[PDB]
């Protein structure tokens, strides 16, 4: 069983977006299907539900602007969003509901929706070179991008143990910035080559900065 | 030759909404007065007829449907409604002519510990036609793997229980409900006084 | 039988808010939906909306959507009609009316609520005589009167000779002058032979301004 | 949504004769499943709330005398008063309650048809009290006439006045079915002293010719 | 609509202890309509309990739901570092239902001092006119940590931002970055750049510094 969401991205206030949720293992037209959203650091908001027989229901915070619907042949649930406002910015999940006979037991993975006037901007990536107990630290500064998110990996996924990618912070510029670090055996410096792989799908950009001692 | 309204309204036990009762009323004279100035109802909503102006008319049949739902759902017993009850348990038509009478029955239909004798259909693939009764208990198939009458993941018993407890808020308390439908086709055998 | 009683007369400056009420009593009230009807001066009836008090299911007329708020308090059997900000165009009488069911005629009617929205303020009337002369005699009958001018709001009460004189009295309906004040006339026809033997006095009362005037109307000796 | 139109706008019927009023709806109000028209007739006497007379096009409400009757179907309905009585003078409205929003017809005023009665014409110069206050009001009074259509025109030194007079009319009289009318001409005191003849010219069906009532300023009356 | 009020807003307990989470409904709804969820960082929520007490499939015995009327309780016995998450109650008595605002449950831990690292600006970034100096505090507990920038020994205020990771689910520690940002010109104007870290696990404040050159 998997639910997989798509269609989130950046959109201006007053604009429109259509979210999609593909389902395998449950029949969407046979189930109570729901859209639940989560604004950044804010807690779950249940915005919509569609009954197997076609009835639809909305939270008051989106009544009139959002339409939930489905395609029985595609086995796909949809959220049509109009008159988007800044407070609609959130991650959106679809889920399958069972009420007293089970939980909301199946959840998707989430699609991020950002409602802003600001333009899309790919990041600059800068090395955080190590310097000078027997453990070294080094990283990458992913600076000045918009909107969320950036993904960061190290050595194309080879280095996972000891990695910390800090949550992005909005700067006073209105652009996001974050840092990714990894601690290594200090002896490995020079014997091992360390590259960080930065992806910003919202601007179709991708960077491979090698961070080397200095 | 009075109509047997009290048999319906004053029943000791009321039916489950998914298996709602229907009393067919014919060959009688109806005192709607006992209903309309009664003081013991909390909802009394009529559509296309006034209970005052019925004594002049004559009907081929009257139907009195009765069941128990929770207070929050009483608003769904009305034309054009949607929700678990209107879609899967009891559906009024869009052009419904008649009356929906309802009253709180917490004192009779909840037990301490919970009254689980009252059931509703929670799972159904499509909406009831108007005045459809669905008493099926087939295991409901929520995915593509058929259930072979066995419960499990994606295979659900379609009915849920209400579990009425006297401490529930008013919207979660049991309400008894009678729906009066009027039908004329045939000779008119249900008549008001005079 | 059930009956509807509305709240009393309302005089309001433009921009004030207002909430009139309509309370039901008697047997059968559980079945009634309470609508609101507007009648502007000299005009017809206008359906504004309807509410089922048992659960506040409300239906507005498209003209009155957003214009007013219909509400209900089921405990005291009361429906309400309210404005957040009154135009002078809202001057009208509002009836509440009951039908026991949706798609039902309005069986029961309240008595009406008069609502005046004017920028004017309370003002007593000035009372002037309309004296009998040769120009108001039709051989043996003379006509005489009182002009009751520039008052606000309505109503005034006009009687003749402390209320004993009632035959032949015509008190005309008030007309709103461009000033925003009301004006009115009362006339009576009497035997002109009595124009020397009896005195005719008109009594004007304006309760809103707590004014009582008694004017003597005498033959135009000038 | 559903619009209603009534005909006539006003109606005059002799005592004991028949009044007919018509209602036409933009859209049928016959509910086929129960074969009833969702049309009602209300009666509003002056200064009282409306009263339901007939519902479902042709059913009399309780207490409504048999001389009221409703008829018609679909989009055309008729209210009929068979032997018009004094108490029946009122405005009559139709109303559809087939669907919300409910709509009323414009209304039809029903007055007693009397024989023609000519007005008695009287004229009142301003009182000295009012003249000391800055304003002059002349009043013309038309008394106990029928029909209610009457033309009243002010001429000041034979010049025709416009926009400075107001007229007012009584309800139909319960005893004799006539009307009375007052016209009030209000001028400034300055303007009142500038002119001599003040005349009220009255035209009405019952007058073989226009009647004038006149007075000269400050010359008794 | 039914409001759910969760309590407290945060918990903080040692492994092996028992966490007690409360959910209060604005109206007494009854046990059939309530459910509890767990949301770990970067994951969709995971159902724990429905109908107040019925544990879902694959959910171990340590999670226990109880209560009725308007008051419900999630008990997590025998806590592990992996149990760090935000727990939510939900009522589905209405369509749609509503979630409580969440209780974060932190897993307590022996005090662990941070490792402090400082990173001067890269020359690449400098060639573009901006200097970011980064200070890193790695693997510490508890979360509270004062990080002070000092430029030529003057305490710097108003030009730094901090970001802390979510509590590690494996060893219960935190990590923290502080980024001082200057124009390249401002950066030329000064020599000694230091970050001074104050934390319970440190006997005295640790300073890591570098001279521009
Ligand atoms: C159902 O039964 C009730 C009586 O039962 C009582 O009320 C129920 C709602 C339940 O709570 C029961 O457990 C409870 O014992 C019948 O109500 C009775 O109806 C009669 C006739 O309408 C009433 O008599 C009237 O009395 C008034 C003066 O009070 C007179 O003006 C009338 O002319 C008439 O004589 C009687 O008072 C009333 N009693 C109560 C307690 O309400 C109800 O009629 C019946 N329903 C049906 C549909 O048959």
């Amino acid at each position: 069983v998997q639910l997989v969401e798509s269609g989130g991205g950046l959109i201006q206030p007053g604009g429109s977006l259509r979210l999609s949720c593909a389902a395998s293992g449950i029949t969407v037209s046979s189930n109570y299907m729901s859209w639940v959203r989560q604004a950044p650091g804010k807690g779950l908001e249940w915005v919509s539900v569609m009954y197997a027989g076609g009835s639809t229901f909305y939270a008051d915070s989106v009544k009139g602007r959002f339409t939930i619907s489905r395609d029985d042949s595609k086995n796909t649930l949809f959220l049509q969003m109009n008159s988007l406002r800044a407070e609609d910015t959130a991650i959106y999940y679809c889920a399958r509901d069972l009420y007293s006979s089970g939980g909301t037991d199946i959840w998707g993975q989430g699609t991020m929706v950002t409602v802003s006037s600001a333009s899309t901007k790919g990041p600059s990536v800068f090395p955080l070179a190590p310097s000078s107990g027997g453990t070294a630290a080094l990283g990458c500064l992913v600076k000045d991008y918009f909107p969320e998110p950036v993904t960061v990996s190290w050595n194309s996924g080879a280095l996972t143990s000891g990695v910390h990618t800090f949550p992005a912070v909005l700067q006073s510029s209105g652009l996001y910035s974050l840092s990714s670090v990894v601690t290594v055996p200090s002896s490995s410096l020079g014997t091992q080559t360390y590259i960080c792989n930065v992806n910003h799908k919202p601007s179709n950009t991708k960077v491979d900065k090698r961070v080397e001692p200095k | 030759n009075l109509c047997p309204f009290g048999e319906v309204f004053n029943a000791t036990r009321f039916a489950s909404v998914y298996a709602w009762n229907r009393k067919r009323i014919s060959n009688c004279v109806a005192d709607y007065s006992v209903l309309y100035n009664s003081a013991s109802f909390s909802t009394f909503k009529c559509y296309g007829v006034s209970p005052t102006k019925l004594n002049d008319l004559c009907f081929t049949n009257v139907y009195a449907d009765s069941f128990v739902i929770r207070g929050d759902e009483v608003r769904q017993i009305a034309p054009g409604q949607t929700g678990k009850i209107a879609d899967y348990n009891y559906k009024l038509p869009d052009d419904f002519t008649g009356c929906v009478i309802a009253w709180n029955s917490n004192n009779l239909d909840s037990k301490v510990g919970g009254n689980y004798n009252y059931l509703y259909r929670l799972f159904r693939k499509s909406n009831l036609k108007p005045f459809e009764r669905d008493i099926s208990t087939e295991i409901y198939q929520a995915g593509s793997t058929p259930c072979n009458g066995v419960e499990g993941f994606n295979c659900y018993f379609p009915l849920q229980s209400y579990g009425f407890q006297p401490t529930n808020g008013v919207g979660y308390q049991p309400y008894r409900v009678v729906v009066l439908s009027f039908e004329l086709l045939a000779p008119a055998t249900v008549c008001g006084p005079k | 039988q059930m009956q509807l009683v509305q709240s009393g007369t309302e005089v309001k400056k433009p921009g004030e808010s207002l909430k009139i009420s309509c309370k039901g009593s008697g047997y059968g009230f559980i079945t009634y939906w309470i609508g609101w009807v507007r009648q502007m001066p000299g005009k017809g009836l206008e359906w504004m909306g309807i509410i089922y008090p048992g659960d506040s299911e409300t239906r507005y007329s498209p003209s009155f959507q957003g214009q007013v708020t219909i509400s209900a308090d089921k405990s005291i059997n009361t429906a309400y009609l309210q404005w957040s900000s009154l135009k002078a165009s809202d001057t009208a009488i509002y009836y509440c009316a009951g039908g026991s069911g949706i798609s039902t005629p309005m069986d029961v009617w309240g008595q009406g609520t008069t609502v005046t929205v004017s920028s004017a303020s309370t003002k007593g009337p000035s009372v002037f005589p309309l004296a009998p002369s040769s120009k108001s005699t039709s051989g043996g009958t003379a006509a005489l009167g009182c002009l009751v001018k520039d008052y606000f709001p309505e109503p005034v009460t006009v009687s003749w000779n402390s209320g004993a004189l009632t035959s032949g009295v015509h008190t005309f309906p008030a007309v709103l002058q461009s000033s925003g004040l009301y004006s009115l006339s009362s006339v009576v026809t009497v035997p002109s032979s009595s124009l020397g033997t009896q005195t005719y006095i008109c009594n004007v009362n304006h309760k809103p301004s707590n004014t009582k005037v008694d004017k003597k109307v005498e033959p135009k000796s000038c | 949504d559903i619009q209603l139109t009534q005909s006539p706008d006003s109606l005059a019927v002799s005592l004991g004769e028949r009044a007919t009023i018509n209602c036409k709806s933009s859209q049928s109000v016959l509910y086929s499943s129960i074969n009833k028209n969702y049309l009602a007739w209300y009666q509003q006497k002056p200064g009282q709330p409306p009263k339901l007379l007939i519902y479902w096009a042709s059913t009399r409400e309780s207490g409504v005398p048999d001389r009221f009757s409703g008829s018609g179907s679909g989009t055309d309905f008729t209210l009929t008063i068979s032997s018009l009585q004094a108490e029946d003078v009122a405005v009559y409205y139709c109303q559809q309650y087939y669907s919300t929003p409910y709509t009323f017809g414009q209304g039809t005023k029903v007055e007693i048809k009397r024989t023609v009665a000519a007005p008695s014409v009287f004229i009142f110069p301003p009182s000295d009290e009012q003249l000391k206050s800055g304003t002059a009001s002349v009043v013309c009074l038309l008394n106990n006439f029928y029909p209610r259509e009457a033309k009243v025109q002010w001429k000041v030194d034979n010049a025709l006045q416009s926009g400075n007079s107001q007229e007012s009319v009584t309800e139909q009289d319960s005893k004799d079915s006539t009307y009375s009318l007052s016209s009030t001409l209000t001028l400034s005191k300055a303007d009142y002293e500038k002119h001599k003849v003040y005349a009220c010219e009255v035209t009405h069906q019952g007058l073989s010719s226009p009647v004038t009532k006149s007075f000269n300023r400050g010359e008794c009356s």
